């Protein structure tokens, strides 16, 4: 049913120094944030979303992660696409920690290419994941297939993976959520051309330390 | 032909990074006024593409390092001249000349070994402010500023011959690094595209090389 | 005390266990924290199933070489695909995880498995025959002489994914993919689909003498 | 204690001599040596008394110049394990591969001694193989490979030495299983039992008559 | 009575890897295979048979050893010659593991010289065993004399002797069975000139692994 | 700690017990299996009886020099054969197993035995006298002066093989073979036969200081 | 050789002077 990233069930920080202190916010921030639905077509090529960049400037999490210079949280990711029984295809939904966009053409990528926002950007070369690293071996990461004749939803629960127990939520993005159609979408003439893909994010154990302004 | 099972001691994460190989070569060329007389070397393991491809299979690594300096002359005949292998820790300034005051700072641990001696071996601990070295950083330190992590600095060495009146040697230091107590946390796929730069994952998208060599048809297993 | 120096004193022999002098005594590193992951050995990387470029032809050019094409114009018994089982030689097993960590590690011996999954519509129905030949024999020329081996009759309506275990390769064994029944579709449903092949090593897979890779 | 199977193969003798002749462009500057014990007919006749043997080996490299006067020049004794490529030049990239364990010992030092373990895919070395690896292919067993050494002087700008390496092998922990008679006919080739049947030499020197014991 | 090769009573493989698995065939393959009878004359010079080459393409053992790429078996060899009380001579019946035919004339031997088949070939130089190795010391091997005034039969029971517990029965031949007249055959005029030598092979503990076609 | 270097530091002395540095740490060889045979010492090779070239004359040329000829034209008391007991010197004991592993091993001392067997027809009947003289004396010139020693009256009808034990040779002793009774045959039976001689060492045979062989 | 692969009996003359072979279950053909 659910994929559990590295078998952890994320928790709070144990007994760290410089915190006696950090606020543990309630379900006002731990609700279900539903992003936009991306239309997956025949010539579509994939998408990626940076975390926690997709929940900056959005709701209570935007007002906390912009006015705090420490941050630690784990997420619950729920990707679901709504297709009929006459469409076909497959999606690869993986979670890549420290997902670095490379830059192409023998030339560094822009700000909106690596930090796309809520509207996550699209791949240019999904075969090499836009990082010179092949999709053929991209099943090392916590993944789940969305095959349109078997299932529609994929649930991945990601803990906090970092070498430092507290960083800033604006500069550093911990992981990325790729959704790449490995097998393309085919349909007979008359069906719906675009199939939406909706994503729901619920933060689990968010912490914030040190308040501004 | 093989019926039995091999050993599981040789596949471990500490034996995969076990042996010491070449990691950097510098040159002194002492003598005269137009020549410098010293040679520094920033410690990095991403210099040669054989250790770079092995260490970019993982994101977080934590290790010690011990070094060995094999110095010969230009021809090979080694007369006894006393050398100095200093060590500038991260946060300390590098030397500016062969007679500068950074050679006499007592907080830079230097090693005085002649040319005729066996090579000077010394060990360097874990020197990061974090708890693991990061080789992939998705952030900014605040175009060319993306993906730079200053928590990977280890130091220099600044080889110098100890003399007074400008001996005419032309030396060549070879640095051999051994990785000890290696711990690697999260894995990632091995790179298929050839390297373009030293610090960046750029891959020249105008020609995407494939990860499997071609065959005639899908129905013939002979390749 | 008296002492004698045996041959081999002043050599620097790499792959040694002699300790070195610490250059910063009294230095205490940063204490480690709990990071998820913690790969203890490379042998638990080569048992993760990764996609296998079976369609490594010339005209593929992209993500269309991870996929084995299945059509409805093909009749019964017509050999959908075939590929050897060689994790370490040149072929489909060059894009997988088990086949790239053994371009190191000169010798290897163990069991594997190859997992197929079908990527057609929910309405489509058919069958496939998945036969593995031993490494002494060549690939079968007929479906009937492939039926007499280690076949698996895999259909499309009941199961969407099947797996076959290859016993004890060593440094070859050909696994084929035959049409048992043609690809049956209702009206207003596309007639082409794809199979993507996966593959990893079993628990008794081991490795021997180290070697640098050939990129 | 002196007739046992471990003391019969105990002492270390000469097993191979190579030459460098560094200097210039027309000269190579390196010298490889395939590890085999069937080079000299005194160790060959002792080890072909048995079929299956299992042993360790430790080596010692006695290098002098052409005259003898040894100025301190740093050398490199590498080791290419079976399955790894040999070097192609004195400045090739096989000298910097970290999986080839090399030894850096000067000329003025005592000789560089190092030990090599049991390096066969089988559980014993075979010196008589009645089969084919699939005329000149009969009786070849690739399970006896041990490696090379590839002596090289470490320098930058072509020192003019002319060296000579002598390799001394000691056999340790020797186990021999099935015996066989000692060869009477003289050797013709290095890897084959050919014996030149046009003249069969006898195994006992002649005497005058059968009735006189004086010989 | 019987000669037991190295004092073993051959058995099955103990607990080896890559077999959970190999088939242990019944007495349909472990019957008595009687080869041809070779006529021993005055100017005869010896014979040799390679194992298991003499039982390839012969009966049930031929259909198993050609369609299996692993093999392990031990044999029971029974050499018997039928002579009267007016003939005389002696035979040396030995079992040579890894018996390599050399090649003569200062020039490698052919395929039918080293792998003769059921009709085993004859020696050219029996004094050096066609391998540069003298017959004078050939009593190291498990042997038995057939002296025509004492006995007629010789029974040798040979286990599986190899550095690898499973090989192929087609490429590698484990041992050879030599029969060499050390003392020649003499008879008065009127007796039977040729004396036959018949051989009976019974496999003991044959194993086969991995089936073809 | 203080230390002083005694004379003999930097020497490479062969036949030493100093260990060498392992060149591949972490390498695990292939585990050994049960192979029949397992020669533990060379002293159990020199107690296997092997054939002895007593008829090492000039005109022999082949397998006819392993055989001692016995005829029916010879009368009684006419010295069928004679040969010394010297396992290590030049003669009949150069083709045997005990005499070829002691072209090594400079000194040897122990007991031996020499086994004869007869290769005539079943109908034939005769006798032989097998006498051994001590190493101080020469060979006997008569049968009567050979009868007064360590004789064995060996006949042909009862026994087909006899053995005589030679006590305590050292680095000579002559064993002869006399006609006691002429070779008796019925009609239509050949009148010539052969004896082949064998020989090995006893349990109290030992060896001393090693030496390379003289081929 | 193709008769050796059946129900043979190697009968010699020196040891035994008479041998017997049992034919299993004829019915109203089998060649010996």
């Amino acid at each position: 049913n659910i994929v559990l990233a590295y078998g952890e069930w994320p928790e709070y920080c144990p007994d760290t120094d410089a915190t006696a202190k950090p606020t543990r916010p309630d379900v006002s921030v731990n609700r279900f944030y539903t992003l936009d639905s991306k239309m997956w077509q025949e010539n579509s090529t994939g998408w990626y979303w940076k975390f926690p960049d997709v929940l900056n400037k959005t709701g209570v999490f935007g007002q906390n992660a912009q006015f705090h210079y420490l941050y630690r949280s784990g997420f619950c990711l729920h990707v679901q696409c709504n297709a009929s029984k006459f469409h076909q295809g497959a999606l690869l939904v993986a979670v890549i920690p420290e997902f670095v966009i490379a830059g192409r053409g023998s030339p560094h990528p822009g700000f909106t290419t690596t930090f796309p926002g809520t509207t996550g950007a699209t791949f240019y070369d999904p075969y090499v994941l836009d990082s010179g690293v092949p999709l053929s071996q991209a099943l090392i990461y916590p993944h789940q297939w969305i095959n349109l004749r078997t299932n529609n939803c994929a649930t991945v629960i990601v803990p906090y993976i970092n070498a430092v127990p507290f960083d800033s939520a604006i500069n550093h993005s911990n992981f990325g959520l790729i959704v790449i159609p490995v097998s393309p979408l085919k349909y007979s003439s008359g069906a719906t051309t675009a199939i939406p893909i909706t994503i729901t994010i619920a933060p689990l154990n968010s912490e914030f330390g040190g308040l501004r302004q | 032909c093989v019926v039995n099972r091999n050993g599981v001691l040789e596949t471990t994460i500490n034996h995969f990074f076990s042996r010491s190989g070449l990691v950097g070569v510098v040159n002194l060329t002492d003598g005269g006024t137009d020549t410098t007389g010293y040679a520094t070397w920033d410690i990095d393991i991403m210099g040669f593409v054989q250790l770079r491809r092995k260490c970019e299979m993982f994101t977080y690594m934590r290790f010690n390092a011990e070094f060995t300096f094999v110095t010969t002359t230009e021809n090979g005949g080694a007369r006894p001249y006393m050398l100095q292998y200093m060590y500038v820790p991260p946060g300390a300034p590098k030397p500016t000349g062969r007679d500068a005051f950074q050679w006499q700072t007592a907080t830079n641990p230097s090693v005085f070994v002649k040319l005729t001696d066996p090579p000077a071996q010394v060990s360097v601990p874990f020197m990061s402010p974090a708890s693991a070295y990061q080789w992939f950083y998705d952030g900014y330190p605040t175009n060319t500023t993306y993906g730079l992590c200053p928590n990977n600095m280890m130091g220099t060495f600044a080889v110098r011959v100890v003399s007074r009146e400008a001996s005419q040697l032309k030396l060549q230091t070879r640095v051999y690094m051994k990785l000890k107590h290696v711990r690697a946390w999260v894995p990632r796929p091995i790179r298929s595209q050839p390297y373009l730069l030293k610090n960046f994952p750029n891959y020249d998208s105008s020609k995407i090389t494939n990860s499997a060599r071609d065959r005639s048809s899908i129905k013939q297993a002979n390749m | 005390i008296p002492a004698e120096l045996r041959p081999g004193t002043n050599q620097f022999l790499t792959t040694d266990d002699g300790t070195a002098a610490p250059i910063l005594p009294g230095f205490t590193p940063t204490p480690t924290i709990h990071i998820p992951g913690e790969v203890h050995s490379l042998l638990e990387l080569c048992r993760v199933e990764t996609i296998l470029e079976v369609n490594n032809t010339t005209e593929a050019t992209g993500l269309t070489r991870l996929l084995i094409p299945v059509s409805s114009q093909n009749k019964a018994d017509e050999l959908c695909a075939a590929f050897m089982v060689d994790p370490g030689r040149i072929g489909p097993w060059q894009s997988t995880l088990v086949g790239q960590i053994c371009r190191y590690y000169t010798q290897w011996s163990g069991s594997l498995k190859v997992t197929f999954m079908f990527t057609g519509s929910f309405m489509a129905t058919g069958k496939m025959l998945v036969a593995y030949s031993p490494p002494g024999s060549a690939q079968p020329a007929n479906r009937e002489t492939a039926m007499l081996g280690t076949h698996v009759i895999w259909d499309f309506g009941l199961q969407s994914s099947v797996s076959l275990v290859i016993p004890w390769i060593s440094n070859a064994g050909v696994v084929t993919l035959w049409y048992q029944t043609n690809y049956v579709v209702p009206p207003e449903t596309p007639g082409e689909a794809y199979i993507i092949a996966m593959g990893a090593a079993q628990d008794n897979f081991t490795l021997k003498i180290c070697k640098d890779t050939d990129e």
